């Protein structure tokens, strides 16, 4: 598939559409799209909440949520949370490339 | 392409409003005040202001 | 607080690819009569993928058209031609081959060839000036040009006898200049007879036609050429005697064509005093392999020496010598950072080494057979 | 810092401490050094 | 900055090969007639 460049309207294919779209996703609220009110993350929402172990099942369940809806041609590896620095939350988003 | 069709669609219903507000049947608010202005019919006064 | 939010980051840290400057670019150089038919300047290069696009460029019945002629008949690939004008005495036809630049300070000769990168990101890898490298005056600039180039120039020798050609030989002895001695007899459209032709540019279409069908790797030393039907001085090459008259040029360092009117190129010894640097297969892979690593590594220029760096430089050098092993360029590599010159002065500088050690395959120029009759299965025949 | 945290630098409130490390430097000339061996050469045998 | 950019340099520290200076050429000097048929100068070496 061939698309646009966010920035500078270039046409690429591979490697830097499907980086435009995963992380674009995960900072895209839901709601923000004009008559889409399902696309985006939660990623938004999950700020200030408490860092417990059920806290990483819902961010792994909604990084594969909101890439398994809007980008197929993206296979998650792993969400790691790998520091806790000073509140900040350090998750490591390994993915696979296609095409 | 959802801007394009939201914000035509914006216009498309600008067009509708302006039209309803211009017959007698559909329009209201301050609508109806350019037509009765025209025919010399005012709104009355139950209380005063 | 440093950032409040989410941060989404791109570490950016994967191996990158390597790709070939596709290794056939000839660098064309000729006399050319400029005017109405002729869509070229008598200096500027022009690009030509066609032998339509030569006829339209320089015309039909140009000597440079004729070149391009020899080319295209054979191989098909992109040449880099020049075009200079024809001059009064053949003297002062070999400094316009030459050329050297022009007092509004552009290229003008065989000088224009060093412009084809920068005008239409095609480098000349085969340098070509047919008839006139029999000159010493042009194949000595035309030696120091293939440097500048990383080029193959393909001379060709005077058609005089082989004590004229062997002489002619011993004035070079750089690595990047493969000489074909013998002239070829083509047929001639026009006068409908056979025309001596400087078999110059029926070289460059065997180096053209063998990369895009047997890879750069491979010599175009046994391969036949279409369009020829005559050898001036026709060489002798009978069976397999080691003192006949082509092995004697081969011996020289000179390449010929062999056969009955020389449908066969012959020699893949450049002429180069360095028996390392002997073959026109070491010489071509090698570069190749440093061109592109130089033209594939500049996104690496200040990307800071981390440890996901050097192995990440390496993983996509490797990928490429092992791309070119099973494609049957090299037979094994070898490619790590180097311990010794990755010291800790070294690298505060900016400086980081990698060694990429590789073989080349070898053209089989002389498949040798020892042939025994034994008594070992004598004694089979008894049951 | 083991030497400049004395009895009598403590004393006046003077504590020290050292932090050594190395930047990444950034890789202005990444040199390569291709060679032409014929080590492997005696591999093309079977 | 010695210089900023890439290098790739080949270094040219290989072994060589030798090659043996073929062992048969043999030098020949007799007496001959100079003449038409003959077309050789009565000094000068000949390829043979």
């Amino acid at each position: 598939m061939i698309g646009m460049d966010r920035r500078s309207g270039l046409p690429l294919s591979g490697l830097a559409h499907l980086k435009q779209s995963v992380e674009d996703i995960l900072t895209t609220p839901l709601g923000s799209r004009r008559m889409r009110p399902e696309y985006g993350s939660k990623l938004r929402r999950m700020v200030d909440m408490p860092v417990s172990e059920g806290w990483k099942s819902a961010v792994q369940a909604e990084v594969a949520r909101s890439l398994g809806r809007w980008e197929p041609r993206i296979g998650l590896s792993a969400v790691r949370v790998v520091a806790v620095v000073d509140g900040r939350v350090d998750l490591l988003l390994s993915g696979v490339f296609e095409g | 392409l959802q801007l394009a069709a939201y914000r035509e669609l914006l216009l498309r219903a600008r067009i509708n409003d302006a039209a309803r507000a211009v017959m007698l049947a559909y329009a209201s608010g301050a609508d109806l005040d350019q037509i009765g202005a025209g025919f010399n019919v005012q709104r009355l006064l139950i209380r005063p202001a | 607080s440093f950032f409040h939010g989410v941060t989404v980051t791109n570490v950016d840290i994967g191996a990158r690819t390597i790709a070939l400057p596709a290794s056939s670019v000839i660098g064309l150089c000729d006399v050319f009569t400029p005017g109405a038919q002729a869509s070229a300047k008598p200096n500027v290069p022009v690009l030509l993928t066609s032998k339509k696009d030569a006829a339209a460029a320089f015309g039909i019945g140009s000597s440079i058209y004729l070149a391009c002629e020899a080319i295209y008949n054979r191989a098909q690939a992109v040449i880099v031609a020049v075009g200079v004008e024809t001059a009064e005495t053949p003297e002062a036809q070999a400094s316009a081959v030459i050329g050297g630049i022009s007092a509004a300070g552009e290229r003008t000769g065989l000088q224009a060839l060093l412009d084809g990168k920068s005008r239409f990101n095609a480098q000349p890898r085969l340098l070509v000036a047919p008839g006139h490298s029999a000159q010493q005056a042009v194949a000595t600039a035309m030696d120091g040009l293939a440097e500048k180039l990383r080029a193959i120039a393909i001379l060709d020798g005077p058609n005089s006898t082989d004590e004229a050609a062997v002489a002619y030989a011993k004035n070079f002895g750089s690595k990047r200049l493969f000489m074909v001695d013998p002239g070829v007899q083509v047929w001639d459209s026009a006068t409908n007879a056979a025309r001596n032709a400087p078999a110059s540019a029926y070289a460059a279409g065997l180096f053209a036609w063998t990369d895009a069908e047997y890879g750069f790797w491979s010599s175009p030393s046994n391969k036949e050429i279409k369009g020829v039907t005559g050898t001036s001085r026709p060489v002798e090459f009978l069976d397999g005697d080691e003192t006949c008259r082509a092995n004697l040029l081969n011996n020289a360092n000179i390449a010929t064509i062999i056969r009955d009117d020389g449908y066969r190129l012959w020699g893949n010894r450049t002429l180069s005093s360095d028996s390392k640097w002997a073959f026109v297969t070491r010489v071509r892979t090698m570069d190749l392999v440093m061109d592109a690593i130089l033209a594939g590594h500049k996104w690496a220029v200040d990307r800071g020496i981390t440890k996901t760096y050097v192995k990440d430089v390496t993983e996509g050098l490797r990928a490429f010598m092992r791309d070119l092993k099973n494609q049957g360029a090299v037979i094994n590599f070898e490619v790590y950072a180097d311990p010794d010159l990755n010291s800790a002065s070294q690298l505060a500088q900016g400086k980081v080494y990698w060694n990429i050690r590789f073989t080349d395959v070898p053209p089989a120029e002389n498949p040798n057979f020892r042939v025994e009759v034994t008594d070992q299965w004598l004694t089979e025949v008894l049951d």
